[PDB]
């Protein structure tokens, strides 16, 4: 069994910075990929961006490619998303999911309880 | 985008009364810069652009009277009238102003008083009208609380109801019967039964 | 993930199958052993962290069963039922499959590691595994064991993949571009494993 | 005072586009951000679009993302929403809202609003509305057979307005619009406005 | 007066020259960057520097006189030239040239790649620390600080992601790699190796010849090697002087600059110290072009481009220091360095964005150039008909509508006013395209 915990997430201005990290406790696997999907309330969830175990292999989605960059850390079993230039329409709650890419493996895919990413479109003055 | 929903959707509240409706927001929307909770109430009196009543969820803003009071944290936030006056009947929304801009979906408060009588009025389909081929027979029902009134038409027939009005805290009803030419000629007496709380009228 | 776990259901069903008529023909006429010697040989690639690291019982379960049914299958061809067996119209050469599909694995995988360098050979000995009954077939013009349940599960397990793989591009955003180039290949040498069987055996 | 007023709403069909404007006094309007919120009966307020003082940031809603443009005029003192590719869910009040100034710093929401206009998209065209009198003690005129649901209708003027009540336009089985306004009384003329066929009819009630 | 001059330069001879003027000469280690916070009363130093210090209003608006704007040339003038006003004088002209061993080698090598083969023959070697030195390889096949079109430098286009920037900084790591340059060589070890003629040519400016001429190996000066058939553009200082805003004596400094150091006699006891390259005094140059390390020196010029006098200069040689540097230690790569390079120019990015796109880059290469496009966009983001009228006995009023024809029109008009109720004599006005009934 596999615990995902995510981190990270939290209040930023609108065309800041953030990093979110998903974290896997328990046994890796040989093969495993894993996929950033945000969920905003009321709205279908849809995945933001993708990476596996090995290789120079990352998809992100359209609307974020260039602004969210996914990496991985084998060696702490680590899984980073930095999130640059934030804009109000990126508020979301960000979970990570692990698939067991290898064969017959079907139920190791696990999901991560969720972290909060808030972009506040606010003005401020010097 | 929070999303905010609020409860309840519609309720009344007697003059004087103590009134509240809750905002519930799917996360926090505390700025951590400020420590101001950025969410602020609105009315909507009927047929008006939206006035702002509250903002940063505590804070009343210029010119409101001291009966509005807003309250709460987190994701659960009030606004109390300690004394609900017959002005008061709007919609009540809540926005938040932290991510983006969204709405509440409106918590309508309608005015409780004693019952009063309805007047009853008679109004027969135009000579103009009936040139073009069409009548119809018109039964005005004036200042009557409750709402809940029955028509019956004696001889189509669509009720319209007017919002509460401030003023003095009445319901006003219309009920159009349509008919063509012949259907209107055909008959010779046109009456409408009012059924209320708190009486026919007929022309021949 | 329903797709590819019925996928493999159905590729275990066309193998369980062509073992089962195996066994009740006494015979294994019209099958190339090649391709089923290179089907073992992929099994045993792919599968060969059986012994270490068990995830649960379904997987090494399925493993198992892959293996022992292939080596079944091999088995019978070679040496149950070898005198019923044809070398002389499977004639085909494996090396000229396993030693172009073991550089291209060196060359072309994502990472250079041995497990992972065994995982891309058996996904492209995979993709090519089928050649051998190609041959056989378009040059006897006959398979007196190859059935139409055979085919049919093995064209159901190809279009299964082939919809698992648009549902992850689509909805996970998950795309393994040597996974997906390597079944194409498979799938297109499937199609043509129908046409030949259909317009020359039935 | 703090001003807005809001024009360009009517009738347009599916897919057109057409320009929202508004006109904002009392104020500096280059200092300030400026709102687009519509509001529709099945909707309930809901904002559209968002332009900064200097239009160097630019929000829209998810569901008009694509189709609506915001602009402004700053020396003009003008807002303008640009709708495009327009749907039958686009049907509402626009009202142009004020963003006060830093409410990171001093929290002021939307705080100044125009009357807003009707947009209505659909295919059916623009009927002027009919006029017929209610013999009278209350008195009123009966207007019937027009679309869209855009209309005032008013007594001499607006001279009086104690006593008189004016009706929610109700969907007719026709497909037009119908309401009556009376009013109780101890010459009075019914003016009736229509803005998206510009029908401006003046009436007279007699028994 | 106190005056900060580099260390390389002639500071012995302008200390005789100050001498003849009391005038205290320094050099300070980084004082190009301790200038600026620091605040000296004069400060020579290269024309790219001064633009930025301008902007500071650290250096003081100079009025110049026209017979001697006209003693000098006019191009170092257009050097020293920020937003129409002079805020420094010209002294010198100063580009870097191949300096070659004669006795190792006869001829110099007329390209880039003819460096390895000799270079292992003999088992090259510059200062690779200071993008100075480094520039002129990167720009042989376009590279460029900033896009100069129509006299204006573009801060919005920054050229160091050009194929031409990344096939110079390869090409330079492939020969570091090649083991044939050390990859943390320096000034200092540059001279000395020159020196003892271990190395057979290096790349460096005028400056450095006394110190060669003591060294007394016969060294050839002249074209520095073309890259993939491409000239080496290696950019070209103006070695000038610059009033302080805060100094006491700046009549006094000013008087001294145009009456002592821009004289004859002055130049010639200031190139004698160390040689100062094209002389910006039309007389002393005219005298010392014949010499022919002046003539490669100036011909370099003219293969090369001129600094921008830009306040984003320093920003610009700070980040392509930094990529430089990067990619001859071997710490990142080219592209990766290059892109590093964009980041850290572009100036309206907060210091939290700027380490995030960085990350950003430093995690995933396959998508730089997405990155990249995303910086620059947040960047630029924070840059600081027919009518009716209607005339009954109980309704009046008007009517428009979206008519072609005029029959049609009041076809219309009639069915309307009939389920108005009207019915009355009708005229029409097709001038004012108006129906009209009445009763
Ligand atoms: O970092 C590169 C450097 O280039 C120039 O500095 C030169 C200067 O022009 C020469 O006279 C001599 O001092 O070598 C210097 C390189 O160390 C720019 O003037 C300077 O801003 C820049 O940092």
């Amino acid at each position: 069994q596999v615990q995902l915990v995510e981190s990270g997430g939290g209040l930023v201005q609108a065309g800041g910075s953030l990093r979110l990290s998903c974290a896997a406790s328990g046994f890796p696997v040989k093969r495993w990929s894993m996929t950033w999907y945000r969920q905003a309330p009321g709205k279908e969830r849809e995945w933001v961006a993708a990476i596996r175990s090995a290789g120079h292999w990352t998809h992100y989605a359209d609307s974020v490619k260039g602004r969210f960059t996914i990496s991985r850390d084998n060696a702490k079993n680590t899984v980073y998303l930095q999130m640059n230039s934030l804009k109000p329409e990126d508020t979301a709650v960000y979970y990570c999911n692990v698939k067991d890419e290898g064969d017959f493996s079907y139920w190791y895919d696990y999901w991560g309880q969720g972290t909060q990413v808030t972009v506040s479109s606010l003005e401020h003055h010097h | 985008n929070i999303m905010l929903t609020q409860s309840p959707s519609s309720l009344a509240v007697s003059a004087g009364e103590r009134v509240t409706m809750s905002c519930k927001s799917t996360q926090s929307i505390l700025y951590n810069s400020n420590q101001k909770t950025y969410l602020a109430w609105y009315q909507q009196k009927p047929g008006q652009s939206p006035k702002l009543l509250i903002y940063w969820a505590s804070t009343r803003a210029s010119g409101v009277p001291d009966r509005f009071t807003g309250s709460g944290s987190g994701t659960d936030f009030t606004l109390t009238i300690n004394s609900v006056q017959p002005e008061d009947l709007a919609v009540y929304y809540c926005h938040q102003y932290l991510s983006a801009w969204t709405f509440g979906g409106g918590t309508k408060l309608e005015i409780k008083r004693t019952v009063a009588a309805p007047s009853v009025f008679i109004f027969p389909p135009s000579d103009e009208q009936l040139k073009s081929g069409t009548a119809s027979v018109v039964c005005l029902l004036n200042n009557f609380y409750p709402r809940e009134a029955k028509v019956q038409w004696k001889v189509n027939s669509q009720e319209s109801v007017t919002e509460q009005d401030s003023k003095d805290s009445t319901y006003s009803l219309s009920s159009t019967l349509t008919l063509s030419k012949a259907d209107y000629e055909k008959h010779k007496v046109y009456a409408c039964e009012v059924t209320h709380q708190g009486v026919t009228k007929s022309f021949n | 993930n329903i797709f590819r776990l019925t996928g493999d259901l159905s590729h275990l069903a066309a193998i369980i199958i062509l073992l089962l008529k195996i066994w009740k023909s006494r015979s294994c006429a019209g099958i190339s052993g090649k391709s089923q010697l290179l089907f073992a040989l992929v099994f045993t690639t792919r599968y060969l962290d059986l012994f270490t690291s068990f995830i649960s019982l379904y997987n090494t379960s399925m493993k198992l069963i892959y293996i022992a049914c292939s080596y079944a299958t091999v088995y019978l061809i070679y040496m149950k039922f070898k005198a019923t067996y044809d070398g002389n119209h499977d004639t085909f050469r494996v090396e000229f499959l396993i030693v172009p599909v073991g550089g291209l694995s060196f060359l072309v995988n994502h990472d250079f590691s041995p497990l992972e360098i065994l995982w891309t050979f058996s996904i492209y000995l995979e993709s090519v595994a089928i050649l051998p009954q190609l041959f056989m077939i378009s040059k006897t013009g006959e398979a007196e064991t190859i059935t139409t349940h055979y085919l049919f599960f093995l064209g159901l397990y190809r279009a299964l993949y082939l919809v698992n793989w648009i549902w992850r591009y689509y909805f996970e955003g998950f795309f393994d571009l040597i996974a997906v180039v390597a079944g194409v290949v498979q799938t297109v040498l499937y199609c043509d494993f129908f046409y030949l069987y259909v317009t020359k055996v039935l | 005072d703090v001003q807005l007023v809001e024009s360009g709403g009517g009738l347009v069909q599916p897919g057109k586009s057409l320009r929202l404007s508004c006109a904002a006094s009392g104020f500096t309007f280059s200092n300030f951000g400026m709102h687009w919120v519509r509001q529709a009966p099945e909707m309930g307020l809901e904002w559209v679009a968002y332009i900064s003082s200097g239009s160097t940031t630019k929000y829209y809603g998810d569901t008009v993302k694509g189709r609506f443009t915001i602009s402004r005029d700053n020396p003009k003192n003008t807002l303008y929403l640009q709708m495009n590719s327009l749907r039958s869910e686009d049907t509402a009040m626009y009202y142009c809202a004020r963003r006060p100034l830093y409410d990171g710093d001093y929290g002021y929401p939307m705080d100044y609003w125009g009357q807003g206009t009707s947009v209505t998209v659909s295919s059916a065209s623009t009927k002027g509305p009919s006029v017929f009198p209610l013999a009278p003690a209350a008195l009123g005129c009966l207007v019937k057979d027009y679309f869209p649901e855009p209309v005032t209708v008013s007594w001499n003027s607006g001279a009086l307005t104690s006593g008189v009540h004016t009706f929610p336009a109700v969907l007719q089985s026709s497909g037009l619009y119908s309401l009556s306004s009376v009013v109780t009384v101890p010459t009075y003329i019914c003016n009736v406005n229509h803005k998206p066929s510009n029908t401006k009819v003046d009436k007279k009630v007699e028994p | 007066l106190v005056i900060w001059i580099n260390g390389d330069k002639g500071y012995n001879g302008l200390a005789e020259v100050g001498k003849k003027f009391k005038v205290t000469v320094e050099h300070p280690d980084k004082l190009e960057e301790k200038f600026p916070q620091v605040a000296p009363d004069i400060i020579f130093w290269a024309h790219d520097r001064f633009g930025g210090y301008a902007q500071s209003g650290l250096l003081a608006e100079i009025t110049p006189d026209k017979a001697f704007q006209d003693k000098l040339y006019p191009f170092t003038w257009d050097a020293v030239r920020y937003n129409g006003k002079l805020i420094a004088y010209p002294i010198a002209v100063e580009a870097l040239s191949l300096i070659y061993n004669k006795d190792l080698l006869p001829n110099p090598p007329k390209t880039w790649e003819e460096i390895p083969a000799l270079d292992k023959e003999l088992k090259l070697m510059f200062n690779l620390q200071e993008p100075y030195f480094t520039w002129p390889l990167i720009a042989a096949d376009g590279g460029y600080a900033f896009k100069y079109e129509n006299g204006k430098y573009d801060i919005k286009d920054v050229g160091v992601d050009n194929a031409g920037a990344k096939a110079g900084l390869t090409f330079l790591v492939d020969l570091i790699k090649n083991k044939h340059m050390n990859a943390d060589t320096d000034y200092s070890i540059a001279e000395a190796a020159f020196n003892k003629g271990e190395t057979a040519m290096t790349i460096n400016g005028p400056w450095a010849w006394s110190n060669i001429d003591t060294s007394k190996v016969n060294y050839g000066v002249t074209v520095l090697p073309t890259f993939k058939g491409q000239p080496s553009k290696p950019f070209v200082g103006v070695l000038s002087a610059g009033i302080n805003a805060a100094s006491p004596n700046k009549e006094l400094a000013k008087e001294f600059l145009e009456n002592y150091l821009l004289t004859d006699e002055g130049l010639e006891a200031v190139n004698k110290d160390k040689p100062l390259g094209a002389v910006a005094l039309k007389s002393y140059e005219e005298e010392l072009a014949k010499d022919p390390r002046i003539a490669a020196t100036m011909e370099n010029a003219q293969k090369g481009e001129i600094m921008p006098n830009i306040p984003q200069m320093s920003a610009f040689w700070y980040a392509v220091r930094t990529a430089v540097i990067n990619a001859a230690s071997g710490r990142q790569t080219v592209d990766q360095a290059l892109a590093f390079a964009q980041i850290l120019i572009m100036p309206n990015l907060t210091e939290e964005q700027r380490n995030g796109f960085i990350q950003s880059l430093k995690d995933d290469p396959s998508v730089s150039k997405e990155i990249l496009a995303e910086a620059k966009k947040l960047n630029e983001h924070q840059a600081p008909t027919y009518k009716l009228v209607i005339n009954g006995k109980t309704l009046k009023g008007e009517t428009t509508t979206k008519a072609v024809d005029a029959e049609t029109a009041e076809k219309a008009f009639k069915q309307y006013a009939n389920d108005n109720g009207v019915d009355g004599v009708w005229t029409y006005d097709d001038a004012t395209k108006t129906f009209t009934v009445t009763e």
